[PDB]
């Protein structure tokens, strides 16, 4: 299951290392490759790009690591992320950008904004370049990749999930989504809340469903719900607008209904317009 | 990223058996009006920048409000951007055509490109008429019948358009 | 098994259209859609209690527990407490045992679905449905109604649609009629 | 009524049935129980001369005030105690009613019903009601499962009024 | 909607005067009397759909105005109609049986019957020859003793033929 | 019923709104082909008679082991006969309504309504009908428009009884 | 499942009551009725495979036209004949099932849920499946209290194929 | 809802297997030890109300933090509150002993109670220890060799001290 859930093809690793490093064209996907993953997509512009450290990069003095450590902390990438957004929201795409991953767990945030506010930014960063993840799944000369998808380095499971928050697609850029500006991944951290997969679009109506549990039902039915045979399931829905009496309210929403109703209520769910995120057992 | 190709050897893969007489077939008609599908694959990338650049210009002139100062294509640096995308979609589109599957088209491109313009604040609408120029231009550059060895090439032409389409419905 | 028996409708207060501002006598809109917070989920639960029972009849032991909590925690749409107090056994014992099928129509029709019966054979209509569906599917269709969503959507309790110059449901209708006193001395 | 046959009649007519074996049943364990449970309200209901008096006494005696601070709410004034006998009378009458209902419907419609609601308005603290049931449990004089049966309707008024 | 048992009590209850001795033994010659009751409804139970289905074949034959055109049964649906009511009073008088009283029968039926299908425009003089027909059908099915310790249960008999004729003087 | 004119009658009452042109469109298309139709209807009630004998001889043929056994839902006596000739008639004669009606009302309405629970109590198998219609299918005497809307209408009800 | 047992609990749960007498003493005769249900359900399952090749052979018998006929609802072809004995071998399953469930749960659950729509997709005929049933519930070789249980389920399941 | 029989039948139509004899007589053990099973249920909910209320009691003197000011059982709502909740794993569980099984106590007041109390801010560890002073004071009044016929419970005791247990597992 590739194309719904976004990972059209992420499906190699790109080196520099070579007794030709530069190797006379490869240096150059390199170096696009790097201006991908660490600045979350963004269309740099010809001028704007880090040609300083691009000198030393075919010249051999800096290796992989040294060249996204210099774009990291560059002000290029401090413009579009770091100087813009709340602190906790640029841990998390400091994660998405260097280590390929999701913060897994509260404590992450905690170390990482600690290191902010004493030590300072470019402390922050250097934090992330050398951690073991960084040393051990790159390598100096290998630019960073999306590892989050697989599952092979030992992760929680919420990783998963929560990786699919901060990636809404191929062609998505962090500078430039649906729920930018605002903390993406901060709530759900600190109750260790798992996310439904919100699939990035792909020429079909999008409905990007935000999940606040401040008015949703629970996850569970927590309790016997209508009391008809079989179990309670839980319908998702986003874009609900065709029955607009003082305005819908609350136009992306989950319905608790029991098993026998569902028909029933996928097609209402349907005559609105939404479509539905998920339909799991509660 | 699939092809044509693969597109039948994921299906045939999905249903087990053994590729069916009927399959063979279509495979071989794919590869008997291959050399066309080249073709029109070169003359649409050879003349890729002016095929970008003469939409461009219609584009302005049609829809000025996109530049006039405040609007989505102004300041030089997302003038720049957007002659980047419509670049994009074009090189995406080609790539769907050389393959003869639209896969790749929504597998990379489209792949999450609503919602990337509905941030913005891109107007949709206005890509798609772009699109659409740059669907009348390619198409009447691979469909100029002098230049090359004629021949019967309506159904590929129909084909670019539907990848062309494809790309338009998507944003807008 | 058989398609409910035509009923000629007549016209009527919530059959017809108003261009009219609320009034004094609105009947007041308990929505449980805004989330609001649990002193004021109370008012509403009351307020569905006060319809599907009589402000007479609803005692410690007709309040179900569950339900109190069920419509505090976000739980099943307001239209199925409402359903869940109408299967309840005390509302069977109180409503359902001491009424017969035509004039359990009319009682149910005018708390549940919050109309006045359309006319007499209309109270026919639905009688069969209480006979050969169950009490039970009886008011699962009565809520489930396109008119009910209309009227109410999920998460508004029932109301008298619009009882303009019109005496109230409640202070008209008993919990049974006459007929049964004469079980009663 | 929630009575053991006219609740397996409901459960029956909810799902619009004739009786299926499974109610049949119901009804048979019913019929089968119903020997001892007579005779264990014949028990109850011809010694209820005793009882009703022996618990007046009881509650007299765990609730001193009861007897001797003035107000309406207490049996101060011979009228009271009237009105005491008179209740722990209706509690007997209602117990012996549902042992031969088999179920608690009696109990329920007739007592237990809005049974909260009233003893607060007339002020009747329903710790007395509690005292007197206990003894009544205490002094039924029935044995073996007709006893189980009785005190087991008792303890449901105890749990209620609680 | 009582029972018997339910019947004595509420008397008792109006007249608030604990059990007397008197009512004790006659609901313990109730019980005495509670597995012929059970034999009698499980018999009928099991055979309800041909029992009313062979009374139907008779009734419509003998009574051939309903089934010409212009009458009350007439047509398929009024037909199904007329089965399905025939149904329903057979399954509450096998509810009034399993009680032991006609309670049930005259609270959520027989209450105001006759006065809907006369508003209806079904006669109601031929309901009551319908309720008729089924009486017997009933009273023959459940007094066709085989297959079990014989008994004198004349008196089941007795009490659900009453039941029969409530129901037909009811609607007539 | 579900006639053409009253469907679009009912959809624009349950909007509240005046007949838009839409909906007199839609009837315009039924009165443009209400000629071909009751054309058809004129044509199978002048050859009422003969076309129901033809249809009771072709059931009877067909089902000659339930013209034989005696019973109530046989027609293998004289009375039976007669029943038999009565309700192949009732068929022809809701089929015309249907004609006239342009729609599958007249289908629903008098027929199809409850057709399970008639062909389970009484068992009258629906496929004695089905053969006699059949026969009147090839031998209606319509052609072209007429005979292929009287065919859609008949099938409708055969693919419906099953 | 609509086991008595859970029935009641079911029953106490929607009022949000603890268990009282009523519900014990249901449960009490489906334990007292459960004795007579476990040695009916063993001598079922005893001889399971004698009954489900007679039942298999009576229905080979009174329809002969099923065994010869051509069609994939007949069993003309060794595959045909291996459904006919799996479907009534699902029946007697259903029959052990609900007898140690001790009411029709089982039944309505896993069988007779949709089973009118299914044969009437598939046309299979019910009175196949009744034929052999009755078959089942005269050879089931059963007496006494255990005979009536099991006969009555079989009973149920017969007149609910109609 | 599964109580045991219905536990041993799904398992058995997963399979689609008639039961073995070793599931037979597991159900036969288990009804001829059904008086106990049914005592055990009458005695527990005949001293309800006197369990709730006295583990209440000794969960506000154990841990006097929560009928405090601030603490979540204060105001008089919320101590309304926390009395029907353990009244309601009491009454769960006491039809858990009844059917003999822990499927309700696990689908109708277990499956989303601890996501509930940890966004309401109920310590979880707290109504553990409320549900153990019930668990203890329950099996004692079960257990009570006085007042009945003599006899051997301890299994079922174990049951009821196990779904106990389920509960305060699930909770904390
Ligand atoms: C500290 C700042 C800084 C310096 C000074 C620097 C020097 C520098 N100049 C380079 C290239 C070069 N530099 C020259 C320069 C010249 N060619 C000529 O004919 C002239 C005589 C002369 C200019 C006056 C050329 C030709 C190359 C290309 C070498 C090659 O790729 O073959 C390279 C090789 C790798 C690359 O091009 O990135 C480095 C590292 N890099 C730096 O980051
Ligand atoms: C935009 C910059 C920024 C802010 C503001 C921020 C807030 C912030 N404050 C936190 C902790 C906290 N913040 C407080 C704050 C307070 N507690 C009190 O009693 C007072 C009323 C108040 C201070 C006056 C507390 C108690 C915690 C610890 C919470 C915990 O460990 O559970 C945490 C939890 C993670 C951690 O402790 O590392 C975050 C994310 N994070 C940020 O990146
Ligand atoms: C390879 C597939 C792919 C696509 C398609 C893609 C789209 C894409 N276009 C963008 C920007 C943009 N896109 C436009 C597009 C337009 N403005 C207009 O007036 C026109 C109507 C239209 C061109 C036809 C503009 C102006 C921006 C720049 C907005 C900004 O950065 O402020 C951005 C982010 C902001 C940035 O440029 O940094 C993305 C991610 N990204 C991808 O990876
Ligand atoms: C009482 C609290 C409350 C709020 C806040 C509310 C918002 C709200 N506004 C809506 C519609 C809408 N709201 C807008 C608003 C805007 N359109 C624009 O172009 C602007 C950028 C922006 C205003 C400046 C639009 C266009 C729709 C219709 C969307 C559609 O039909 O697709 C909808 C969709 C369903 C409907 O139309 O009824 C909701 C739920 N509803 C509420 O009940
Ligand atoms: C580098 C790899 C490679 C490519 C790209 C390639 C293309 C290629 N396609 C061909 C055929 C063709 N070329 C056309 C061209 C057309 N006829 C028309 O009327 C249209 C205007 C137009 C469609 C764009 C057609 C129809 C054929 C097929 C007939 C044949 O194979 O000779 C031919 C032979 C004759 C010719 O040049 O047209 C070549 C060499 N061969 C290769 O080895
Ligand atoms: C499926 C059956 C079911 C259960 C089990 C259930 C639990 C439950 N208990 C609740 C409340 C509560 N529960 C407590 C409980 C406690 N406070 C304490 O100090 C104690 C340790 C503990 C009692 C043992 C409190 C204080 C609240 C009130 C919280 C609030 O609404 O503000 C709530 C919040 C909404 C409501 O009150 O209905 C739920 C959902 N709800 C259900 O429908
Ligand atoms: C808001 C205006 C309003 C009024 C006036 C009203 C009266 C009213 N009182 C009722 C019951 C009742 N009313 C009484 C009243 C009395 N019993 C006595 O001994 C006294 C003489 C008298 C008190 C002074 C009783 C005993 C019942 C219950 C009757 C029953 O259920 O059997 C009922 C029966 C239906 C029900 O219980 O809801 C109604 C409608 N209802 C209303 O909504
Ligand atoms: C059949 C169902 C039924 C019940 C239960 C019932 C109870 C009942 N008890 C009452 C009062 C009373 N009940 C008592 C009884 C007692 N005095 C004592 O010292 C003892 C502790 C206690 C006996 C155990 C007293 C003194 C009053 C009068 C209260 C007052 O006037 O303030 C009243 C108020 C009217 C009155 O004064 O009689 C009712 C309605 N009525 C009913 O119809
Ligand atoms: C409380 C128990 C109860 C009863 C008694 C009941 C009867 C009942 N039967 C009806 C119809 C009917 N009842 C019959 C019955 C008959 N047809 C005949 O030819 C015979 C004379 C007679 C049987 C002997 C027929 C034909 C109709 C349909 C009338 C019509 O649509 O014109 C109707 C009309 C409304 C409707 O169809 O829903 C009612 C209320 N419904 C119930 O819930
Ligand atoms: C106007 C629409 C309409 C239809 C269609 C209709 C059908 C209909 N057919 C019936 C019976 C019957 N149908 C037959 C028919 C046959 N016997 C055979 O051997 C043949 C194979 C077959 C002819 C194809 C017989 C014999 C009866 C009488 C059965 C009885 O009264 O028990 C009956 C029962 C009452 C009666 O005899 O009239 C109805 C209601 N009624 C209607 O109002
Ligand atoms: C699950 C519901 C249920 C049924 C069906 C049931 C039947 C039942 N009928 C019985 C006997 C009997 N049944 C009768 C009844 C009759 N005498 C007659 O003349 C009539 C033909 C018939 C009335 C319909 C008699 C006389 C006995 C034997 C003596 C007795 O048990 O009272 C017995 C006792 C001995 C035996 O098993 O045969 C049972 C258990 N018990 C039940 O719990
Ligand atoms: C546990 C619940 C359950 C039931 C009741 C059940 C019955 C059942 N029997 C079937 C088929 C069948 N059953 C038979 C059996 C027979 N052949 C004969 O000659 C006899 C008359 C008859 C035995 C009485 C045949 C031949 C088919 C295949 C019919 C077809 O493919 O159209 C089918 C269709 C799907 C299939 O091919 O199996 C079902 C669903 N299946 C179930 O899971
Ligand atoms: C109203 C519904 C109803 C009840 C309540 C009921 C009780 C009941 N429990 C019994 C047995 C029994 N009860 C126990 C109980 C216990 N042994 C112990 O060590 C524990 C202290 C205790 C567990 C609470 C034992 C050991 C037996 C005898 C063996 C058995 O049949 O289970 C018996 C048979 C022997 C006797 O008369 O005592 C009955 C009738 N029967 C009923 O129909």
């Amino acid at each position: 299951a590739a194309s719904r859930l976004g990972t059209s093809a992420f499906s190699d690793a790109p080196p520099v290392e070579l007794r030709a490093n530069w190797s006379e064209e490869d240096l150059e996907t390199v170096i696009r490759a790097v201006y991908r993953q660490v600045l979350g997509n963004d269309y740099v512009m010809a001028s704007e790009r880090l040609v300083s450290a691009e000198s030393l990069l075919r010249n051999g003095k800096i290796t992989v690591r040294e060249f996204v450590r210099a774009v990291a902390k560059s002000e290029l990438y401090k413009e579009k992320f770091l100087y813009g957004n709340f602190q906790t929201r640029v841990i998390e795409l400091n994660y998405k950008h260097l280590l390929g991953r999701a913060p897994y767990d509260e404590s992450e945030v905690i170390f990482h904004l600690d290191l902010y506010e004493n030590e300072g930014f470019d402390a922050d960063i250097d934090s992330y370049i050398d951690s073991p993840e960084y040393t051990n799944s790159f390598g100096d000369w290998v630019v960073p990749y999306y590892r989050g998808f697989n599952t092979q380095p030992g992760q929680k499971t919420v990783g998963f999930n929560r990786i699919f928050r901060l990636y809404r697609g191929y062609a998505n850029s962090d500078r430039a989504q649906a729920e930018g500006s605002m903390s993406r991944l901060a709530r759900d951290l600190a109750t260790n809340r798992a996310n439904t997969v919100v699939p990035p679009s792909n020429s079909d109506t999008a409905f990007a469903y935000y999940t606040p549990s401040a008015d949703v039902p629970p996850r569970a039915c927590l309790g016997g719900s209508f009391g008809e045979s079989g179990r309670v399931y839980r319908i998702e829905v986003a874009g609900i607008r065709q029955p607009g009496y003082p305005g819908v309210r609350r136009s992306s929403t989950a319905f608790l209904v029991p098993y026998e109703q569902l028909s029933a209520k996928m097609q209402q769910l349907q005559r609105t317009g939404a479509r539905i995120i998920s339909v799991n057992p509660a | 990223m699939l092809d044509a190709f693969a597109k039948v050897v994921a299906q045939a893969d999905a249903r087990g058996e053994f590729l069916t007489n009927a399959q063979f077939d279509a495979l071989s008609n794919l590869v008997k009006e291959g050399n066309k599908r080249l073709d029109a694959v070169n003359r649409i990338t050879s003349n890729a920048s002016t095929i970008v650049a003469n939409a461009a210009r219609a584009l302005f002139a049609e829809q000025p409000q996109l530049i006039q100062p405040g609007g989505n294509a102004y300041t030089n640096r997302r003038m720049a951007a957007c002659l980047r995308d419509m670049e994009i979609i074009l090189r995406y589109v080609t790539y769907a055509i050389l393959a003869g599957d639209s896969s790749v088209l929504d597998d990379r491109c489209l792949n999450g490109l609503r919602e990337t313009y509905q941030a913005l604040g891109t107007p949709g609408s206005s890509v798609a008429v772009a699109i659409q120029k740059m669907k009348d231009a390619a198409i009447a550059i691979a469909n100029d019948p002098n230049g090359i060895t004629p021949g019967d090439c309506s159904a590929l032409m129909s084909e670019i358009a539907g990848y062309f389409d494809r790309a338009a419905a998507a944003v807008a | 098994t058989i398609p409910l028996l035509s009923y000629a409708p007549s016209s009527q207060n919530q059959r017809v259209a108003g261009y009219e501002v609320p009034n004094e006598e609105t009947p007041w809109r308990y929505s449980l859609e805004d989330a609001v917070d649990q002193s004021d989920i109370d008012e509403l639960i009351w307020a569905a209690y006060r319809q599907v029972f009589s402000e007479h009849v609803v005692l410690k032991s007709t309040r179900q527990p569950h339900l109190e909590s069920q419509l505090a925690n976000r739980a099943i749409s307001v239209r199925d407490f409402i359903r869940g107090l109408a299967k309840s056994e005390t509302f069977r014992r109180l409503v359902v045992e001491t009424n017969s099928n035509y004039r359990l129509v009319e009682i149910a029709l005018k708390r549940l679905l919050g109309r006045a019966p359309y006319n007499k054979q209309e109270e026919l209509a639905w009688s069969i449905r209480i006979a050969t569906d169950g009490w039970q599917k009886f008011v699962d269709t009565l809520v489930d109604s396109d008119e009910y969503t209309q009227n109410f959507g999920d998460n508004t309790v029932p109301y008298q649609r619009r009882r303009y110059k019109d005496r109230p449901f409640n202070l008209v209708t008993p919990r049974y009629s006459d007929y049964w006193r004469d079980k009663l001395e | 009524m929630k009575t053991p046959i006219t609740e397996a009649i409901a459960a029956a007519d909810t799902q619009g049935r004739f009786l299926s074996n499974t109610e049949l049943q119901a009804v048979d364990g019913r019929f089968k129980r119903a020997v001892a449970s007579m005779e264990a309200a014949r028990a109850l209901t011809n010694n209820a001369q005793s009882l009703i008096d022996g618990a007046a006494q009881a509650v007299y005696q765990k609730f001193p005030y009861t007897t001797t601070m003035q107000g309406s709410q207490y049996a101060s004034t011979p009228e009271g105690k009237a009105k005491c006998a008179r209740d722990i009378g209706y509690y007997l009458r209602m117990v012996t009613y549902c042992l031969v209902a088999g179920g608690t419907g009696p109990m329920d419609e007739y007592l237990i019903a809005g049974l909260s609601e009233i003893n607060s308005t007339f002020d009747l603290s329903p710790s007395w009601y509690i005292e007197a049931l206990k003894y009544i449990k205490a002094n039924h004089g029935l044995t073996g499962q007709a006893a189980v049966e009785a005190n087991a309707y008792i303890d449901y008024a105890i749990n209620a009024l609680s």
